[PDB]
């Protein structure tokens, strides 16, 4: 295998430091440099720095003053740590192999002095189903949460096709995410559809099985 | 620094039709060691970037051979012979000869397919949510092609334009269409204080809007 799995805080308060640990696997840190680039929402891939196999680093002038990339050859881990984080340093941070391009899952950083609110997962079921044996569409709603990173799925990945997860929208400083699923008419009553959600920040794992209703 | 400029900013193209994207640097990318360091990446929605080409023309493993890398010095060009539904995403170009290891700004690739009307679905506030201070009526207008659409709510005929939050999906790697969801949200009482809730989407496929609604008096 070959993959750079990363870990770090999704929320940070202004000025507070940020530290992300990239745990590479599948190759050697004594043979490959690890790049740290981030992605400001809308903006794009900005390069922040690198630590070469010889432990020697090269930084982006714009960040040098507050960046500290270190690593542990044997532990197979690079260490990114930036200081004095301001609200505009909110982005998705990456860890990408120097050579054979392998990137990391990404680690999103929100920089605000605000709550970590746990989401409310409410199912969405069709009041009256479609008699025509074509399709039936269910949904899931995730309101009231803060650090944007939140995962959602249907029947725990088993239900993949027909899934549409819409990016969360922010109103009065809170996020609301929503996902849909469109099984055939036959599936919903027989097959058990469930929307599994989880806001990594408050450690909230939830399961909402879409059930029939009537008004 | 090395200013990388990708010219086509956005680019719509029919599946099967050729697509070239150009990347130009403000400095030659040929290094003293004799090599030119330029690699083309691809970042599909959601996922992480993937490098498709490296060393201007070499292809990465698994990277389909429909991609052609070419260029020299400051002028490089990417070329997809026939674009497929899975080519969607933004393409970037980076240089590894000079140190700030700069990146091109990106080139959005939008796949042109025929028009498609939304498959609108309406959802009433689930009792569990009702037990709280509010109620949210959600409308799913999905699978329409041209991204542009507009949903207008109505409560007992009187259109609602406040307390609504829309959200688009961004082109689907399969079926290449778009999607959106609109959620009108009221106060629990202000909700059951009415009867019919209307979600209606005006798309280019028709001259009259697509209307989906429900009545609290009947399922």
């Amino acid at each position: 295998q070959v993959k750079l799995q990363q870990s770090g805080p999704g929320l940070v308060q202004p000025s507070q430091s940020l530290s992300i640990t990239c745990t590479v696997s599948g190759f050697s840190l004594t043979c490959y440099g690890v790049h740290w680039v981030r992605q400001s929402p809308g903006k794009g891939l900005e390069w922040l720095g690198v630590i070469w196999s010889g432990g020697d680093t090269d930084y982006n002038a714009a960040f040098i003053s507050r960046l500290s990339i270190t690593k542990d050859n044997s532990k197979s881990q690079v260490f990114f740590k930036m200081n004095s984080l301001q609200p505009n340093d909110r982005a998705i941070y990456y860890c990408a192999r120097r050579g054979g391009d392998f990137w990391g899952q990404g680690t999103t950083v929100t920089v605000s002095s605000a709550s970590t609110t746990a989401p409310s997962v409410y199912p969405l079921a069709p009041v009256s189903g479609d008699q025509t044996n074509s399709s039936v569409t269910l949904g899931c709603l995730v309101k009231g949460y803060f650090p944007e990173p939140v995962t959602l799925t249907w029947n725990s990945g088993s239900l993949s096709s027909g899934v549409h997860t819409f990016p969360a929208v922010l109103q009065s400083d809170l996020y609301t995410l929503s996902s849909s699923v469109t099984v055939t008419s036959s599936p919903w009553p027989s097959e058990t559809i469930t929307c599994n959600v989880a806001h990594p920040a408050s450690s909230t794992k939830v399961d909402k099985k879409i059930e029939p209703r009537g008004c | 620094d090395v200013v990388m400029t990708q010219t086509p900013l956005t680019l719509s193209v029919t599946i099967g039709q050729p697509a070239s994207i150009s990347c130009k640097s403000s400095q030659s990318l040929l290094d003293s060691d004799g090599k030119t360091y330029l690699n083309w990446l691809l970042q599909r929605p959601g996922q992480s970037p993937k490098r498709l080409i490296y060393l201007v023309s070499k292809l990465d493993s698994g990277v389909p051979d429909r991609f052609t890398g070419s260029g020299s010095g400051t002028d490089f060009t990417l070329k997809i012979s026939r674009v497929e539904a899975e080519d969607l995403g933004v393409y970037y170009c980076w240089q590894g000869t000079h140190f700030p290891r700069t990146f091109g700004g990106g080139t959005k690739l939008e796949i042109k397919r025929a028009d498609a009307a939304p498959t609108v679905s309406i959802f009433p506030p689930s009792s569990e949510q009702l037990t709280s201070g509010g109620a949210s009526v959600v409308c799913f207008l999905n699978n329409f092609y041209p991204k542009d659409i507009n949903v207008k709510w109505k409560i007992d005929g009187s259109e609602r334009q406040n307390g609504v939050l829309n959200s688009w999906t961004d082109q689907d790697s399969k079926d290449s269409t778009y999607s959106m969801s609109s959620t009108l949200t009221l106060t629990k009482d202000e909700y059951e204080r009415h009867n019919s809730y209307t979600c209606e989407a005006t798309h280019k496929t028709s001259t009259s809007p697509i209307v989906k609604s429900f009545n609290r008096n009947e399922c």
